[PDB]
């Protein structure tokens, strides 16, 4: 038991339920056979990740910000901003600083179209 | 095989190979013991008189060679499964 | 808890040996013993106040409990206490290696007897990198020998002469080396010193032409506490660990061991014990150390307390090792881990074994070589355990029905959801005889085809212990094919042999392949 | 606290003080050297854990600046340039010392008053020597240039000249033994064929004649010939701009020897003649035979003949001494009377120590070499009666005249009861005062058949009294730093502000806990340094 | 639980109170300093 | 330092009689473990009779690392050696 | 939602030998790793895939098949300032128990970031309001600052694993129907 | 005093092939093994 | 225990010891002399090497970094009895694998 690297890449939330699709697979007919410890914790984050976009095609969420990349150097929050509060400007504001000073285009209206092409 | 010819009494083990619990073994014990941690000696455990008390595996005999298994396994099925780091 | 743990199996890569420090010696202890009395009159039957076969110390009995750690017997581990004395003493196994250190120090000002430059050379031969055990303590004599040359020390000048022993069990400092020059700067004050005690008490001028400095214990560590560390490297010790001051070389505080090596041996000649050498030595000690404590707190003539300090200087240096008794005598730990079968020969060396057996010998021809017959009444005793697999599940379940009653059965039984074992007479053998969850483990009767260790018991060479293969026989002794009694030499005239059965399912496999 | 109370030496002293005031990261390799001796870069490495090779020379290179280590270099045959490095004492008492040389330039500098530079002169003993080593135009290219610092400059060649403030060198950044070494065998330069007999005399003539050099070599420091440039412009006088100096204790050990030496005045006679003794001896540090005396430190001290010489010079020098001899004339006007002269220094030569008594009539000296040994009698003595019971200081009086006491005599010479002595007596004997020797009456030296002999036994007793104290520093300076590691998050905050109002309850009791320990810290040191007049 | 004390325990004195402020920013000074 | 291949393999090709006491010694705890067997076994019993069985085919999945004395790797599998 | 490159050894009981390599040793590393802290890096959840694997060994004792091996696993570490919508079912009256439920519950995170007109009423509510109330069963809106992971065992409930810094400081923290 | 599956009260040690190992009646699990006299 | 009335269990001496290692078998040898006759399990810490009871170091209380083992009992109590006068024998300990 040895770490060598802790951050080493960012996997973005599609994978975390694209994966787990097929771990879902081959796992003898979950969430229909009403009629491990992998068999309980699983149950739960299958239904609390998906659920922001629910109450699709990955060729779609590789390229939402891709044209949206406006910065410098700081996007490193293009990943985080994929299912937190769709169609909505005013949380936006509390997500990033320095963008009320900074953004003040038809960006701050593009982010809420690239927020509203999914929902 | 160490520049001269010496006995096997407690004089000729004093020189043939000193690690303290071989020589512990033979007739004075404890005298090869107080010297021993005057000198704040450290002796490693390969005699065979050594991992017998111990309890450990001897080096020699069938304990020579170790037992691997096969693998049976290449590089061809052990790629990652990296996509969509940031786009 | 929603934690991990992760071990791995680990190796010993050598032992590497030290004394202690005055300091660890009450890290590892958790009781201390000030009292004398064993026995509380209270008369309980485990009575232990403070300073005895105590509760939280230990346990010396299948009925009391270890409050430290828990449990009755097999649980404790045993635990340390420590004592406290007054005034040091000497370590009697220590007592020829601090002299040695002793040799090369300055009696005046604690510096070792050499120049600046000379020492500057010694250490070299201590820095390459080859160094074995063998040229190490070869030059450790000759750096010796080195200073016992050197009459005077360089800080304060003062002469030094030689230091040896004064056969009791304490040293003398042979000081003044006059050859014809007797104009020294001491010898006039010692002189000053021999002409006051002239006048008043004159039975003097014999007693006093013989008596020299001596160097009691407790000037010994406080001429070793102000040397420096710049020079420990020079007299076998190394700097870097705590316990690496010459200081903790002779006793100050002294351990209690735990009650497990010195049990309170029972031996039901009345209703009281006969307690052992160790404790019963044990307990004076603190007892004349607590009279030397206190007879100073109040006030004793000087003239008593020497005599009772050297009797506690004896006494250790008897309780460790009893051979300065100069005079039955009470045994030892020194007294024991030396000599023919008290410690390593008996008990490191050559142990004693489970499932063996010593019976007579009688021949038989028609059977092969490789083949020993063995008695069937020892054969439904010694077993060889078992693990059931999917091979083997058919054979087992008609050999558990069977019981320990006919030859071919089983004796115990294990289940891996079990804990110690489970006995085969007690309770319902058909019920149990019906699950045997497949990953369990049984203890069958020996029977024919098992690998068995044979040998003579004054063994000569490598070739008088073999393997061999079983066959039971409905008689009462061991029988074996008559060729082969040529390497055991054996006579059939009231011999008895002993065999042996090992038990994994490795070792069964190297005894054929190898001693066959 | 057992851990700490048995298996520590000074060692426990020197790594606290790299622990007190430095980086963490030095804290091992100073331990390292004292508890090895000796050992170069190429091995230092392997002996220590958790730094790497240049980053030992990353941090070697901090304390060789605070001169708390003293580097050499040798030189193999076959070998390369080999760096043995040495270990420095006396670098650190500066570190030790810190707080007393502030009070120590006021009160020895006493010509001014009411002066603007007050918390200027204080802060240059906290500039020349705690940024390390110290040159001219490292203060003169400060915030300030000009900014009247010609008031500042000229102020300066008042407090060199006054001494301690000796240019360094290669012989302050080494030991005294190793320079030893070099000149001597440059003393043995001489062919074996010139003069070979009577070879006894040849190492005679190689030793006589380095005696001289290493007199000379020790005198290069304090060579105040070229210490000073004369200005023809603009300037009386200065120093020389690139001289790059630092502040020793040679004076101030000195200063402190009659700080301490004062101290016996008020005790042996009033508040008058205590006044008066002050101004006899503040004339004579200037020049005073050396307190560490460093010519006896390793050499041919051994043998009685040459242990003879190292005292058969230093009185006929301490005695011919032009820079302390005073006429006992001039002294009366450096009182802020030649009757009152001569008969407030007539109880100077009838009073009970060896102070004022030998002299040619008409002008006096201060006797140095036969006088601070019974200073270290008089105090020590004092420090037995401290801690337990008087009957002590009766008993501890009564040996070194009763010589070789016995405890049938001791009712003789001494008055007690037997209840009450032997209670004190053998609280002495743990303490190291008295020693213990046995004669026996019959063979092999049997306890019973015996009696018993005391003695003083002067060296022993104070060995085991220094060391005691000298533990007794860090003890206290660990309780130092754990009240540090205690209380640490508001610390740092009060440290970035350049406020909870219960929160500043809890700073100041541990603000005046810890300024009770600087002020009995100054309390034992002063205690400790009557021990070094060794 | 030691007992027999030194005899130098004792409150300080403004004599020795403004000499041990020299002490406190001395330390300061060095670690506040270049190291 | 490291494992060597096929080039300078430079030690006996022949299963010592030490080897075929331990590689029998650890195959057959493996079938006391619920190992799965590869040769065809008759009615049978005694997993070392098993073990010495499977070795006359050669049929064990298992490899020998010859260690040389100055740290070194050598590789073996147990069908390479012959006996 | 980020990998973390990690090294271990494992073994595996010779009847798991009639399964390949690669899927014995997943299922040995998913009961070892699977709801499992680590020591100050956080929650692994499954073994994502294997970096390398190295040749397996025996220990002559046991007679199993011991291998070392490095690979890295899932494990979630939003932000240092991500929203999280996560849900309720506690309230205690010195800071609010918004933990996430069905995953994890060993969240208590404060309020001190809010104005000063906070405190705890018994009557179903956090405090009065000077504003739609909130409770339990629904998307509550909060996000991170700080954790603290500390694994003390002091042998002789508060679980100390996994603990989270949380906050309410802007407007519409408390509901997520607040807003849109 | 007490077993660890059926609780039993009593105790039996068996001394027929001498392995003085003590069993509870009812259900046969031992409660102890290898007793350790005091010689 | 030594003697048929006290239910024997022979004595594999030192002389037979020899001659097991001249066959050059080392698995038996570990199994006859500690696995049948004198197993037992000590926890032992792996800084500042000595054992302590069930779950502790006692010289540094910490419970953490302790290594479960099995050693010889005979050779545990030398352990404890060479331990109660002034030597300490010091472990120092690696892992098998990785070589
Ligand atoms: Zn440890």
């Amino acid at each position: 038991m040895k770490v060598l690297e802790e951050r080493n890449a960012f996997l973005s939330d599609y994978e975390v339920l694209k994966f787990l699709t097929d771990l879902e697979k081959k796992h003898l007919w979950d969430q229909k056979s009403l009629a491990p410890e992998l068999q309980g914790i699983t149950r739960n984050v299958v239904n609390y990740l998906s659920i922001n976009k629910n109450f699709m095609s990955d060729e779609s969420f590789a390229e939402l910000m891709t044209k949206l990349n406006s910065f410098k150097l700081f996007k490193a929050e293009k990943l985080q901003i994929v299912n937190q509060l769709p169609a909505n400007m005013v949380h936006l504001y509390s997500i990033v600083e320095e963008c009320d000073a900074r953004f003040d285009e038809k960006t701050i209206e593009e982010m809420l179209e690239i927020i509203s092409g999914y929902a | 095989y160490k520049g001269e010819v010496l006995g096997i009494t407690r004089f000729g083990l004093s020189k043939m190979r000193d690690s303290v619990l071989q020589l512990a073994s033979f007739e004075k014990t404890t005298d090869h013991l107080f010297d021993a941690a005057f000198y704040m000696k450290k002796d490693a455990v390969e005699g065979v008189s050594e991992c017998i008390i111990l309890g450990q595996t001897m080096s020699i005999g069938t304990g020579s060679f170790k037992v691997v298994k096969g693998t049976n396994i290449s590089e061809k099925d052990l790629v990652p499964k990296r996509c969509l780091f940031e786009s | 808890k929603e934690v991990v743990v992760s071990e791995t199996p680990k190796r010993i890569k050598g032992l590497e040996f030290s004394a202690l420090s005055a300091a660890d010696i009450v890290a590892q202890s958790e009781v201390e013993v000030s009292t004398r009395d064993l026995f509380d009159l209270e008369k309980d039957r485990a009575p232990k106040a403070n300073g005895a076969l105590d509760p939280k110390m230990g346990v010396s009995s299948s009925s009391l409990e270890c409050a430290t750690c828990h449990g009755n017997l097999a649980s404790c581990h045993g635990h340390f206490g420590h004592l406290k004395l007054a005034l040091p003493v000497f370590h009697i196994g220590y007592f020829k290696a601090t002299i040695q250190i002793l040799q090369g120090i300055c009696k005046n000002c604690s510096a070792i007897l050499l120049s600046e430059t000379d020492k500057r050379q010694f250490l070299h031969e201590l820095r390459r990198p080859g160094v074995d055990n063998l040229r190490r303590m070869g030059i450790l004599k000759k750096i010796l020998d080195q200073c016992k040359k050197q009459r005077r020390c360089l800080h304060c000048g003062a002469l030094n002469g030689v230091v040896k022993k004064a056969a009791a069990l304490k040293i003398i400092h042979d000081t003044f080396r006059w050859v014809g020059k007797k104009s020294a700067p001491e010898k006039d004050i010692w002189v000053g010193e021999w002409k006051e005690v002239l006048a008043h008490n004159p039975e003097l001028e014999r007693y006093v032409k013989r008596c020299m400095d001596d160097l009691n214990p407790l000037k010994t560590l406080n001429l070793f506490k102000q040397i420096k560390s710049a020079d420990c490297e020079l007299l076998g010790i190394d700097a870097t660990v705590p316990s690496g001051r010459p200081e903790t070389y002779i006793w100050r505080y002294l351990p209690a061991p735990p009650v497990c090596i010195r049990p309170s041996v029972m031996m039901q000649d009345s209703p009281a014990s006969n307690e052992d050498d160790l404790t019963v030595k044990l307990t004076e000690i603190v007892w004349t150390s607590s009279l030397i404590k206190a007879g100073l707190d109040k006030g004793i003539s000087i003239n008593n307390m020497m005599e009772h300090w050297d009797y506690l200087q004896l006494t250790v240096a008897m309780y460790i090792n009893s051979d300065s008794v100069n005079p039955k005598p009470i045994r030892g730990f020194c007294q024991r881990l030396k000599g023919k079968q008290g410690r390593f020969r008996g008990n490191l060396s050559g142990k004693r074994v489970d499932f063996s057996g010593r019976t007579v010998i009688s021949p038989d021809p028609n059977l092969s070589i490789d083949e020993v017959a063995v008695p069937d009444r020892v054969a439904k005793v010694l077993t060889y355990p078992e693990k059931v697999t999917r091979y083997n599940r058919h054979k087992l379940q008609e050999l558990i029905v069977n019981g320990p009653n006919v030859h071919p059965g089983a004796n115990y039984l294990l289940k891996r959801n079990e804990d110690a074992r489970r006995n085969l007479r007690y309770g319902d053998r058909m019920k149990l005889a019906k699950n045997l969850q497949i990953g369990d483990v049984v203890e069958r009767h020996l029977e024919d085809g098992d690998v068995v260790l044979f040998n003579r018991q004054p063994s000569l060479h490598r070739l008088s212990i073999l393997s061999h293969y079983a066959k039971i026989r409905p008689w009462r002794t061991f029988r074996l094919n008559e060729c082969v009694c040529t390497p055991y030499n054996a006579d059939f005239d009231g011999d008895e042999m002993n065999l042996h059965v090992p038990q994994t399912e490795e070792a069964r496999a190297e005894a054929i392949n190898l001693m066959g | 606290s057992l851990e700490q109370r048995t298996l520590n030496p000074d060692l426990f002293l020197y790594k606290e003080l790299v622990k007190a005031h430095l980086g963490e990261r030095a804290a091992s390799v100073i331990g390292m050297l004292v508890a090895l001796g000796r050992l170069s870069v190429r091995e230092l490495v392997e002996k220590i854990d958790g730094m790497d090779v240049d980053s030992v020379k990353t941090t070697l290179v901090s304390l060789t600046q605070l001169r708390c280590v003293k580097y050499l270099q040798e030189t193999a045959i076959s070998g390369k340039k080999t760096t043995y490095y040495y270990y420095n004492e006396e670098g650190i008492h500066i570190l030790l010392y810190s707080g007393l040389i502030i009070d120590e330039i006021i009160t020895q500098m006493r010509v001014n008053d009411e002066e603007e530079h007050k918390q200027l002169v204080a802060e240059i003993v906290q500039n020349v020597i705690s940024l390390g080593s110290l040159t001219v135009e490292d203060y003169l290219s400060s915030v300030t240039s000009d900014s009247m610092k010609y008031t500042i400059s000229s102020l300066f060649v008042q407090l060199c000249e006054m001494g301690y403030l000796i240019q360094i060198s290669k012989l302050h950044y080494t030991p005294i033994e190793d320079l030893w070494q070099f000149l001597y065998e440059k003393h043995y330069k001489n062919i074996p064929r010139n003069s070979p007999l009577s070879d006894l005399k040849k190492r005679s003539q190689a030793k006589m004649n380095a005696k001289t050099d290493f007199a000379k070599i020790i005198n290069k420091p304090n060579e105040l010939s070229q210490i000073l440039t004369v200005d023809p412009k603009t300037s009386l006088r200065i120093v020389k701009p690139t001289v790059s100096l630092t502040i020793n204790l040679d004076r101030f050990m000195k200063g402190r020897r009659s700080k301490q030496l004062i101290n016996l005045a008020k005790t042996r006679v009033g508040s008058v003649t205590a006044q008066v003794y002050k101004i006899a001896l503040r004339l004579t540090e200037q020049k005073s035979p050396k307190i560490r005396d460093p010519l006896t430190q390793t050499g041919l001290l051994q043998d009685l003949e040459e242990a003879k010489s190292f005292q058969d010079e230093a009185e006929l020098v301490e005695e011919k001494t032009p820079g302390l001899t005073f006429n006992a004339i001039d002294l009366a006007r450096h009182l802020p009377s030649a009757s009152l002269i001569n008969s407030h220094l007539k109880i100077l030569a009838s009073s009970n120590f060896p102070f004022l008594n030998e002299t040619k009539p008409g002008v006096y000296y201060v006797p140095y070499s036969k006088l601070m040994p019974v200073l270290k009698s008089s105090v020590y003595e004092y420090v037995i009666a401290s801690t337990l019971g008087p009957s002590a200081m009766r008993l501890s009086r009564c040996i070194r005249d009763n010589k070789l006491v016995s405890e049938k005599i001791i009712n003789s010479t001494a008055l007690m009861k037997e209840k009450d002595i032997r209670s004190t007596l053998a609280s002495l004997i743990r303490y190291n005062s008295v020693e213990i020797q046995e004669v026996p009456r019959t063979a092999d030296r049997s306890a019973s058949r015996a009696v018993f002999l005391f003695r003083c036994k002067e060296t022993h007793s104070y060995n085991f009294m220094r060391q005691n104290l000298e533990w007794n520093m860090a003890n206290l300076l660990f309780k130092k730093e754990k009240l540090k590691q205690e209380n640490s998050t508001l610390l740092k905050k009060a440290n970035r502000d350049d406020l909870l109002p219960s929160e500043l309850n809890q700073l100041k009791m541990v603000n005046e806990r810890e300024l009770n320990v600087f002020a009995r810290l100054s309390r034992l040191l002063s205690l400790w340094e009557v021990f070094q007049m060794a | 639980f030691p007992s027999i004390p030194l005899p130098i325990n004792g409150p300080i004195t403004n004599k020795e109170r403004s000499l041990a402020v020299k002490y406190i920013n001395f330390g300061k000074t060095v670690k506040d300093g270049p190291f | 330092e490291k494992a060597i291949p096929k080039d300078q393999r430079a030690t006996t090709p022949y299963m010592t009689k030490y080897e075929r006491a331990r590689i029998l010694g650890t195959r057959a705890l493996q079938i006391s473990m619920n190992a799965p067997v590869f040769v065809d076994l008759e009615g049978e019993t005694d997993p070392l009779r098993i073990a010495m069985k499977e070795l006359a085919e050669k049929k064990i999945p298992l490899v020998i690392r010859r260690y040389l004395p100055d740290g070194s790797f050598e590789d073996w599998s147990v069908e390479e050696l012959i006996v | 939602f980020i990998l973390s490159k990690i090294a271990d050894l494992v073994r595996i009981p010779p009847d798991q030998f009639h399964r390949d390599t690669i899927s014995a040793i997943t299922h040995q590393l998913n009961n070892k790793f699977a709801n499992k802290i680590i020591p100050n890096v956080g929650l692994c959840i499954t073994i994502y895939d294997l970096l390398t694997v190295e040749e397996g060994q025996l220990k002559p004792g046991d007679g199993s098949s011991y291998i070392n091996v490095t690979f890295r696993a899932v494990v979630f570490k939003p932000f240092l300032g991500e929203i999280v919508t996560g849900w309720i079912s506690k309230c205690t009256a010195e800071g609010i128990k918004v933990s996430l439920l069905g995953i994890f519950d060993d969240i208590f995170i404060p309020q001190n970031m809010l104005f000063e007109g906070c405190y705890y009423t018994p009557e179903e509510s956090a405090w009065i309001w000077p504003k739609l109330y909130f409770d339990v069963n629904e998307k509550i809106r909060f996000r991170i600052e700080r954790e603290v992971f500390v694994d003390v065992k002091p042998k002789s409930e508060k679980p100390p694993a996994y603990a989270l810094l949380g906050s309410c400081q802007t407007d519409g923290m408390g509901l997520v129907s607040w807003w849109e | 005093p007490v077993c660890k599956n059926c609780h039993g009260t009593e105790f039996e040690r068996d001394l027929s092939n001498a392995n003085n190992d003590l069993v509870c009646k009812a259900c046969g699990v031992v409660s102890e093994d290898n007793p350790i006299v005091s010689e | 225990t030594e003697g048929r009335s006290r239910d024997g269990g022979l004595r594999l001496g030192e002389m037979e010891r020899d001659c097991v290692i001249a066959y050059g078998a080392s698995q038996l040898l570990l199994e006859r002399l500690m696995i049948s006759s004198d197993a037992f399990e000590v926890d032992v810490c792996d800084k500042c090497g000595l054992m302590g009871y069930s779950g502790w170091c006692t010289t540094c209380k910490s419970a953490e970094n302790i290594i479960k083992m099995t050693i010889p009992y005979a050779a545990k109590l030398l352990f404890q009895e060479l331990l109660s006068m002034n030597i300490a024998p010091r472990l120092r300990l690696e892992d098998i694998f990785q070589q």
